C-alpha cells in the first residue's frame, strides 16, 4: 500500500529521492505500516483472549 | 540538442520531443542553463 | 587532455544575470544541544 | 531572541543564483557534492544577499 507516498518500496523511494526530501514519504509509509502493525497484534490480543 | 535550440515552440502549441535509447549525464543540462526554477516533483534532482 | 584541473576559475562581472550574479552566502549554524550555552540574546536575571 | 546555543558556526562564502538553492542539506550539484555540503539535520539559518 502506497500510504499516501510517492511509492510502497522503501529501496526504490530512497534510490530516487533524496534523504532530506524523501524522509516525509519514509515517515509516511512509518506510519501507514506502524498503525497496520498495532491494528494485527490487537485483533491478535482479541484472537488470543 | 534540446536546449541548442532557437525557435522554441509556443505554448499553445508545446514542441514535444521524446529521448530513448541513450544514457542522460545531467552534468550537461546543469551546465547548459543559468537555471531560474529546477522544481522536481517525482524524482530528486541530488540522485537523478 | 584526460588531465584536468580540479577547480576552475569563478569569474565574474557586473553585467551578469540574476543566475549569474556574485551572490554573498553567509550561513548561521547552532547546535541546540544540553549543554552549557555561551550565546543568548535580551536576557533578564530575576532572582530565582 | 530568546535562545541559548552551546556553539555557533558562521562560513561565509560566494556562490551564483542557482548555487543560492542549490545550498541546502542534502542537495545537488558539483558545488554542493565537492565544495560543501551541510548536515542533513541542519539546525541554524541560510543567509544570502
Ligand atoms: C522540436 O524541437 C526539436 C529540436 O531538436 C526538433 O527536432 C529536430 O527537427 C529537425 C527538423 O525540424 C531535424 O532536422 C532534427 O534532426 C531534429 O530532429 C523537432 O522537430 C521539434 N518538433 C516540433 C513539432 O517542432
Ligand atoms: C548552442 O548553445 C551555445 C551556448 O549555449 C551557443 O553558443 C550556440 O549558438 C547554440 N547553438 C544554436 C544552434 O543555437
Amino acid at each position: 500500500s502506497k500510504f499516501g507516498a510517492i511509492s510502497s518500496v522503501l529501496n526504490d523511494i530512497l534510490s530516487r529521492l533524496d534523504p532530506p526530501e524523501a524522509e516525509v514519504q519514509i515517515d509516511r509509509l512509518i506510519t501507514g505500516r506502524l498503525q497496520s502493525l498495532q491494528t494485527y497484534v490487537t485483533q491478535q490480543l482479541i484472537r488470543a483472549a | 540538442e534540446v536546449f541548442n535550440a532557437t525557435r522554441f515552440a509556443s505554448v499553445y502549441a508545446w514542441n514535444r520531443t521524446r529521448i530513448s535509447n541513450c544514457v542522460a549525464d545531467y552534468s550537461v543540462l546543469y551546465n547548459f542553463a543559468p537555471f531560474f526554477a529546477f522544481k522536481c516533483y517525482g524524482v530528486s534532482p541530488t540522485k537523478l | 587532455p584526460n588531465c584536468y584541473f580540479p577547480l576552475q576559475s569563478y569569474g565574474f562581472r557586473p553585467t551578469y544575470g540574476v543566475g549569474h550574479q556574485p551572490y554573498r552566502v553567509v550561513v548561521l549554524s547552532f547546535e541546540l544541544l544540553h549543554a552549557p550555552a555561551t550565546v543568548c540574546g535580551p536576557k533578564k536575571s530575576t532572582n530565582l | 531572541n530568546d535562545l541559548c546555543f552551546t556553539n555557533v558556526y558562521a562560513d561565509s562564502f560566494v556562490i551564483k543564483g542557482n548555487e543560492v538553492s542549490q545550498i541546502a542539506p542534502g542537495q545537488t550539484g558539483n558545488i554542493a557534492d565537492y565544495n560543501y555540503k551541510l548536515p542533513d539535520d541542519f539546525t541554524g539559518c541560510v543567509i544570502a544577499w
